[PDB]
């Protein structure tokens, strides 16, 4: 696994496991998992209101309040189609599916169901995709807070949109490695021409802070990416869109699995100098 | 006592510290016979020891249970366990190399490795407050006892210190309550004065034998 | 674990090691003739299927030889009646195969003869010998309505299935 | 309550029973020509015994400007010069400089300690480890 | 539960492993614990061309390794690999704002238990790591008896999953040392003795998959019978009933083929009290084994090990089966307690606990013990590890 | 000439009267005793009695009584008496390990030189029937590091780890009053100075006496050799190797010597009489078990012995290692082969 | 890259050669005892000159043997933070083994990346000259080691950014 995915697992493969048994006859079992994902994000699968042959998926963020403030209803609304429905009490969104119902694709409209810590930050891209392409210069920022010390920057400049990550390595040491891989980004049109610029600006901000505050700090890291014309197209929409949002996961993923790496790099060291030293005995 | 007689039939045909396995309890000796008086009592010994290695051994990660493998760790502190000198470097000793730790094999084939709790767990004959317990340790009581009883000969008591039993064979032991003995024969004769303990008089005892042959005339 | 025999009475009789017990029959020999509605045959029949899985065998008493006798021969008889088609044209086999001349104790080719005692004269030979075959025979018709199903040519698959199997990892073949 | 080995009776404590060289004769020599010459003259009379460090540290700030004011090639003509007994005492000097970082002193003086031990042998080494003797 | 956000839970076993977030009842993906890997010297991200679980054992292009022999790891960077994906795949959690509570069996070692503390810290930013036996997480995976309370850590804990059967003796939340027992006879063992029973009796059976069969047929109309005779008796007498059959599809062959189950259903499980039904060079029973285990144990805690056992792993699923242990065991008991008697105390007390969740017992178990605010404290610290060492995970202390 | 014995290094050892059997100690508490059997080696017994690793073995010729001591701070007799042999408990009342024990050209009295910064001279006593013992601190004070014993059954060579070898009397009211002829001072009283290390050499690991007793050598850590001759006045002679220090070392004639140690070969040393000064030349080491060196060791050697001839003209010498292998080496029908070496 | 590499391990080398041959020593201050006296320093004579050879300002070794035991200590050369960091990670995880390495110590002496606990027992389980080499390799093998790890992650972070980037 290079890429991290941008579906969840645990979604597609309970419901799709739920529903094909659904659609042989068997009777339906009682499910209960509250598991949750990536960031500030909690997922919650039950039996309603009494209900049984009620199956539904719940979706609590933190954050919600700031997607939705930027068209993410909106588009839900015209998302699942009829899958949309109150919130289970405590989870910003809920869909409800109803087994006497299903279609003739399983593995295809269960796909989507899957995605929903995507769909939710879809609208905002989409909305400032669809911005820059109006020419719009005279709309806000973006700011969408995910992380308790996390935020997120979207904005479209005149011809080309910019999303901003401000993203915090706990672990001082993290940094150094982090840096190394943002300097091999940054010399990516070496190899990519037609791949959005990426900017990195340490402790400080590029040209944040402002109007509004700046989060600043040794231990504070900035991401810009920039987003062109071509790739926030009506048909590179919801590809970037997917492919963006999970950038920071994807980020600090690497980090972690290039330290396991020098872990496995040391082990295949430090167990040969032990085979040396005793390989002058008997 | 009536089970003294099975016992007798179907057969045949100076300052003493004696720790066997129960417990030990230096016993000073005036003339022929031994001080009323005196003849105080700690009441640690050996099986404390195994005890004690067993709660150190389950702190570093060796789970013993504690009513089950008694002989066996008993049997792996008469071979490793040994009396510190200076505790201090020890336990610099044990964090800095790795020259303490040794190799053991249980009955069931395993082997594990056991470190700084070597001397740790015979410390507590000298810091008997390690286990709960209201005592004085074997240093401090010792030098109380000599100090308490006479003054004509006290000395010549210090002189001859002798240790007894198999508890007492501890490696390091007879250096150690020198050493911590003339600690307090400076921190309980002279508040410092760093040099006048230049005139000391003490040897620590205990030869090689258990053959308590006591016989004379007749 | 296995199963033994509780036939054993105190006015039972011996022939030289085993016990002879009394079956319900017709064919010839020196077994006595039993009232009840169950013997030794019916016994070992009953025991079987669960017996012949196990390989060792706790003897209590004579009745427990006469009992392993008639298991291994259960065995000798699985083994014929494998290969036949009819209820019928097994039963003559059955005969045929009980009348033979199985080894007997202190015989090689007979195993056991550490647990069994060997006849200790001509006699005594002669009416084990007899009363062998007479629990061969019963054994054997006994076995074929049960074995033969209602229909023709059917070797009961759940009869069939011991055949490779040896009570105590031995054979009166063997 | 506290060391009270260290105030033992059998206690092992060297004797310093039994200023420096010569800066002068490190001039005359030092030098209208003759490098091995200044070489000679420095390794003569070292102090030792001397507690105070200041002395000592003289004669090894001296020495160790002796061994800078050296070319490459001219110093294995200069060691092959010494006897058994003078090695030891120029490696001593060298291990000293070692002590500190005087510059590229060190970068020298590892070429000054292959030629040097090249002379005196492994043995020397052990020599400067094994000398209650210090410098 | 706890602070909004669940904890993760993660149990590996030598064949399966029992993944999911603490809270649920059942866990969330159970997967083997294999890992495949290339062969075709690192460069670059070389070492994430991998692949795990089911996903390892179909990969042609992908060798299959087992990290796990027995118990114990054996190959620590395959490990080390496994979970990575574990946590960034599978439960989905970020590892660095979510706690940890791995598992390991008894009879470990604490280097083992330092290294888990390496590879759960300093790669992963985890907040907070618990290493807990599963042995004794199988213990309370079982205080739901019936009514009311009485929360026990001292019993006899018979865990047998799939690989080999485990009589560990669990004592005031503390396993005994050698006082636990392997059986070799298990799951594993239990299919191919029904196989070998069935292959002997059932034609047109598939060729290079004849054990699915036999596979299929032991946890779906497998049970434990009381008395064998009677059992046979049963089945000869009132059959089409007591007989039952069942159907498949040929896997590398493709045949429909139907067969009929019959004495197999009770001889397969019957081998655990009759080793030597399968197993010609063993042929102790489970009882004896139990007994002997309770045995070994001192003199005063062995009433109270025979009050509390306890059941964990999916082949003591089998019907009845506690039911068999009880009856087998009682009779041992009372016979030599009968024999003490007559050459001349009260009978001990054996109690079987059989609960739900005996299948993932442990991992169960596990989910609940994290699901407790006492969990937050017993818990070792980002601030002890970065600070102290991987040391402070060679003991774990216990609670509950 | 090289034999690999166990894998470890051999602690000490010791040769009986007659060159036919040889006691050696692996670092344990019993000593093992092995005999050649015309081509192949035997084991007859294996000694044992001690808490701690055995540092010492001496054996005697006349009386034939092997003495052992130890890191127990224990020595015991040992004797023949049928086939298992029995030593005897002897109480050195010190609080440290013996490093280094020694019998006597007479075989009357043996010699333990002890961490406890003495050594004990131990006799036998007809008196209570058991081996008494007398201390002979001054002026030595640090660990002692091998002892030799003078032809005359009197002087006492030692090393210590002061960095100073000394000479002592053995006065026993037990054999005779006075002292013998020794050139060493006249008056030879029971606790006596006679001789100080005059440098501040390392340790001194070896020393050994004239066959006449009159010159005295000994080998320091700092790789040095030194000889003083109390017959010419006092000397002081002393030669700096270039390898690694030494340790064990033996007399074979008077000008010559042989010595062994971190370096790991045999080497011999030559004294010219006349400058009175030592002189290096070599050099008995020219290229079972492994290989790793081009010398018949594969690590230092600890310890080396006469076997015949005494020290007056050595044919024969045994020397032990911590490579654990010991080697007999014959100084003769090789001699030729060397197209260089002295020898006198 | 050398230019003056050599010289300075051939200078450590010969260090060794003369600081190693230790011999077994029972304690003389404490009773049946035999701790290494390099460490416990509690017998001055026992004790040699703590010598130290280094290339310069930051890279050198600290030898200060004893009779029974010697102690090496290694700086090793660190430029810039990633080979700071890097080298911190790896001395300690090796440290984290000393039970496994036996003359490795739990901790480096002040002052150094790592340090070293050569005993008695270890000349005698092990051929010394062939533990010597392995500290003369140990340098070159752990300073040239630390370069790949450098290399493979730098490398790597090229190829992590394009399977991203050209997704686009």
């Amino acid at each position: 696994m290079i890429l991290l995915e941008v579906n969840n697992r645990i979604i597609e493969e309970t419901l799709a496991l739920k529903f094909e048994n659904a659609a042989a006859g068997n009777k339906p079992e009682a499910v209960e998992v509250t598991f949750a994902d990536f960031d500030g994000v909690l997922y919650h699968i039950s039996n309603p209101n009494g209900d049984k042959t009620k199956v539904m998926v719940s979706i609590s963020l933190k954050f919600y309040k700031e997607l939705q403030a930027h068209g993410a209803d909106e588009l839900l609304k015209r998302v699942y189609g009829s899958y949309l429905v109150n919130p289970e009490s405590g989870y910003n969104v809920s869909l409800l599916y109803d087994l006497e119902n299903l279609p003739a694709s399983k593995d295809s409209i269960v796909h989507q169901a899957g995605m929903l810590k995507r769909n939710c930050f879809a609208s905002v891209f989409e909305k400032y995709f669809q911005f820059q392409e109006e020419g719009k210069e005279g709309e806000n920022r973006a700011v969408i807070h995910y992380r308790d010390d996390e935020t997120m920057y979207v904005e479209s400049k005149k011809d080309r949109v910019t999303v901003v990550f401000s993203t915090v390595f706990k672990d001082d040491d993290d940094v150094v490695i982090g840096k190394v891989f943002m300097q091999e980004f940054k010399e990516g049109r070496r190899a990519s021409h037609t791949a959005p610029q990426v900017l990195f600006s340490h402790r400080e901000p590029p040209l944040e802070l402002k109007d509004t505050d700046a989060a600043v700090g040794d231990n504070i890291g900035y991401i810009t990416f920039v987003l062109f014309p071509r790739h926030t197209n009506a048909s590179a929409r919801d590809n970037t869109i997917n492919l963006i949002h999970t950038f920071r996961d994807y980020l600090h993923y690497h980090i972690k699995c290039s330290k396991a790496y020098i872990h496995t790099r040391m082990r295949a060291k430090t167990s040969d100098f032990l085979k040396v030293l005793n390989r002058a005995r008997p | 006592w009536d089970d003294m007689k099975h016992l007798w039939d179907y057969t045949f045909g100076g300052v003493v510290v004696d720790s066997g396995d129960g417990v030990t309890h230096i016993c000073p000796v005036y003339e022929g016979f031994s001080l009323p008086h005196l003849t105080r009592r700690l009441d640690i010994a050996g099986r404390d020891i195994t005890r004690y290695l067993i709660k150190l051994l389950l702190l570093r990660g060796y789970a013993f249970n504690h009513s089950a493998d008694f002989e066996t760790v008993r049997m792996i502190k008469e071979k490793l366990c040994y009396v510190g000198y200076n505790i201090e470097q020890e336990q610099k000793l044990a964090l800095e190399t790795t020259v303490l730790v040794e190799s053991y094999t249980l009955p069931d084939g395993r082997i594990i490795k056991v470190g700084g709790e070597r001397f740790e767990a015979p410390e507590a004959l000298f810091q008997p407050h390690l286990i709960n317990v209201e005592g004085v340790g074997v240093a401090e009581l010792l030098f109380n006892t000599i100090q308490a009883a006479d003054i004509d000969t006290r000395s010549e008591f210090y002189k001859h210190i002798v240790l007894s039993g198999g508890s007492t064979m501890y490696p390091g032991l007879p250096s150690r309550l020198e050493r911590e003995l003339k600690q307090l024969y400076l921190e309980r004769v002279l508040k410092g004065d760093v040099e006048k303990l230049s005139k000391f008089k003490i040897r620590i005892e205990d030869p090689p034998r258990r053959k308590h042959m006591v016989f004379l005339g007749g | 674990p296995a199963y033994h025999s509780s036939l054993m009475d105190p006015d039972t009789k011996l022939i030289g090691n085993m016990a002879l017990l009394p079956i319900r029959s017709q064919f010839k020999g020196p077994a006595p003739r039993e009232t009840k509605d169950t013997d030794i045959v019916d016994e070992a029949i009953y025991y079987f299927k669960a017996n012949v899985f196990f390989k060792n065998y706790e003897i209590k008493n004579e009745a427990d030889r006469t009992l392993i006798y008639i298991t291994l021969y259960i065995s000798e008889c699985l083994k014929k009646l494998q290969k036949c088609n009819s209820k019928s044209q097994g039963e003559k086999e059955m005969y045929t195969l009980g009348i033979t001349n199985f080894p007997i104790p202190g015989e090689p080719g007979f195993p056991l003869n550490a647990i069994y005692a060997k006849p200790a004269n001509k006699q005594e030979d002669e009416v084990m010998r007899a009363y062998l075959q007479q629990l061969r025979q019963e054994t054997g018709l006994r076995l074929c309505e049960k074995v033969f199903d209602p229909q023709n040519d059917k070797p009961s698959k759940w009869w069939t299935c011991f055949v490779k199997r040896q009570f105590m990892n031995k054979s009166l073949s063997g | 309550f506290v060391d009270v080995d260290e105030y033992d009776e059998n206690k092992f404590v060297d004797e310093d029973d039994g200023a420096g060289p010569d800066e002068g004769e490190v001039d005359s020599c030092l030098r209208q020509g003759n490098m091995t010459a200044a070489l000679q003259a420095a390794l003569k009379n070292p102090p030792i015994n001397t507690k105070s460090q200041a002395v000592k540290d003289r004669a090894g700030s001296i020495v160790l400007k002796v061994l800078i004011s050296f070319k490459a090639n001219d110093i294995e003509k200069a060691v092959q010069s010494l006897d058994k007994n003078g090695v030891d005492l120029l490696m001593k000097y060298i291990y000293k400089g070692f002590e500190s970082p005087s510059d590229n002193s060190s970068a020298v003086l590892l070429q000054w300690h292959e030629k040097a031990l090249a002379a005196g042998g492994v043995g020397s080494i052990v020599r400067v480890l094994t000398a209650r003797k210090t410098v | 539960m706890a602070g909004r956000l669940p904890a993760c839970v993660v149990d590996c076993g030598t064949g399966y492993t029992k993944l999911g977030y603490a809270g649920n009842t059942e866990p969330q993906f159970i997967i083997p614990s294999c890992i495949a890997i290339k062969e075709s010297v690192m460069k670059g991200v070389d070492d994430l061309d991998f692949f795990i679980g089911d996903e390892a054992i179909e990969k042609p292009t992908y060798a299959t390794k087992w990290p796990i022999r027995h118990g114990i790891v054996e190959d620590w960077d395959l490990m080390e690999r496994f979970m990575e994906q574990v946590i960034f795949k599978y439960l989905r959690a970020e590892p660095e704002d979510h706690y940890f509570l791995l598992t390991e069996p008894p009879l470990n070692t604490p280097e083992n238990r330092e290294y888990t503390a390496e590879i759960m810290f300093e790669s992963f930013n985890v907040p907070g790591l618990y290493i807990a036996v599963q042995a004794v997480l199988a213990l309370a995976a079982s205080w739901t008896s019936r009514q009311v309370g009485e929360r026990t850590l001292t019993g006899t804990v018979i865990d047998s999953g799939d690989g080999v059967t485990h009589v560990i003796p669990v004592a005031e939340g503390y396993v005994i040392g050698s006082c636990i027992k392997h059986i070799p006879i298990a799951g594993r063992d239990i299919t191919y003795f029904i196989q070998q029973l069935l292959r002997d009796r059932e034609v047109g059976i598939p060729p290079e998959q004849s054990l699915e069969t036999a596979k299929a047929v032991k946890e779906r109309y497998s049970y434990v019978c009381p008395d064998l005779v009677k059992e046979f008796n049963k089945y000869d007498t009132d059959g089409s009933k007591w007989i039952k059959q069942y159907t498949g599809i040929n896997a590398i062959s493709k045949k429909e083929f139907s067969i009929d189950v019959g004495y197999e259903r009770f001889l397969g499980p019957e081998i655990f009290f009759h080793p030597e039904f399968a197993n010609p060079d063993f042929t102790q029973p489970i009882s004896e084994v139990v007994d002997e285990v309770i045995q070994n144990c001192p003199i005063d805690v062995r009433r109270p090990l025979y009050k509390n056992i306890v059941l964990s792993g999916g082949s003591t699923m089998f019907r009845d089966f506690g039911r068999r242990l009880q009856r087998d065991l009682k009779r041992t008991v009372d016979a030599r307690l009968k024999l003490s008697e007559e050459l001349s105390p009260k009978p001990i007390d054996v109690q079987v606990i059989t609960h739900h969740m005996q299948r993932y017992a442990v991992w169960f178990g596990g989910s609940m013990l994290a699901s407790t605010p006492e969990f937050y404290q017993v818990c070792h610290t980002k601030k002890d590890y970065e600070e102290i060492g991987p040391s402070i995970c060679r003991h774990n202390p216990v609670f509950g | 000439a090289y034999h690999s014995f166990l894998v470890e290094p051999i602690s000490c050892h010791a040769w009986n009267k007659d060159r036919t059997q040889i006691a050696i100690c692996p670092n344990n508490h019993e000593v093992h005793i092995y005999e050649k059997s015309g081509n192949k080696w035997v084991q007859v017994h294996e000694l044992k009695e001690h808490n701690g690793q055995v540092t010492g073995v001496d054996w005697a010729p006349d009386s034939n009584r092997i003495v052992t001591c130890g890191t127990d701070r224990n020595a015991y007799v040992w004797t023949l008496k049928g086939r298992t042999w029995k030593p005897t408990l002897v109480i050195l009342r010190i609080n440290r390990a013996a490093r280094c024990v020694r019998w006597a050209p007479n075989e009357k009295k043996f010699a333990v030189g002890s961490g406890s910064r003495v050594i004990s001279i131990c006799y036998f006593e007809q008196e209570n029937d058991w081996w008494v013992c007398k201390h002979i601190k001054k002026p030595i004070r640090s660990t002692v590091l091998s002892l030799d014993w003078h032809p005359n059954s009197v002087l006492l060579a030692a090393g210590s780890c002061d960095f100073k070898c000394r000479i002592f009397s053995a006065y026993i009211k037990e054999v005779e009053e006075r002292p013998a002829p020794t050139p060493w001072g006249s008056k030879m009283p029971f606790g006596e100075l006679m001789f100080e290390s005059s440098s501040s050499c390392g340790w001194v690991h070896g020393v050994c006496f004239s066959a006449n007793g009159s010159r005295v050598a000994w080998v320091s850590h700092d790789s040095t050799v030194c000889l003083a001759d109390a017959d010419k006045k006092m000397a002081v002679a002393t030669l700096a190797s270039e390898t690694l220090p030494l340790l064990a070392v033996t007399f074979i004639t008077e000008s010559s010597l042989v010595a062994a140690g971190h370096d790991c070969f045999p080497v011999l040393f030559t004294y010219d009489s006349a400058a009175g000064k030592l002189s290096f030349g070599g050099r008995l080491d020219v290229p079972a078990a492994g290989a790793g060196l081009d010398s018949l060791h594969k690590n230092s050697v600890s310890q080396i012995s006469v076997l015949s001839g005494g020290k007056a003209k050595c044919s024969q010498f045994c020397t032990t290692g911590m490579d654990g292998g010991m080697s007999i080496w014959d100084v003769r029908s090789l001699e030729s082969a060397l197209k260089d070496l002295k020898i006198v | 890259m050398t230019a003056t590499l050599r010289p300075y391990l051939s200078a450590v080398r010969a260090t060794l050669q003369a600081a190693l041959c230790l011999e077994n020593f029972s304690s003389q201050v404490v009773e049946r005892h035999n701790k290494p006296e390099v460490e416990v320093r509690s017998s001055k004579e026992l004790l040699l000159q703590p010598v130290t050879i280094s290339r310069n300002e930051k890279e050198k070794v600290l030898i200060e043997g004893s009779i029974n035991s010697v102690r090496v200590s290694i700086a090793v050369k660190q430029a810039d933070e990633i080979e700071k960091i890097l080298c911190h990670k790896f001395m300690r995880f090796m440290m984290m083994r000393a039970e496994n390495f036996f003359i490795l110590r739990r901790k480096p002496v002040e002052g150094y990346d790592i340090s070293f606990l050569i005993t008695n027992f270890h000349t005698e389980q092990m051929y010394k000259h062939k533990l010597v080499d392995f500290v003369i390799h140990f340098m070159e093998e752990i300073d040239k080691e630390i370069s790949e790890m450098k290399l493979s992650v730098n490398a790597r972070a090229r190829i992590v950014a394009e399977e991203f980037l050209k997704n686009f």
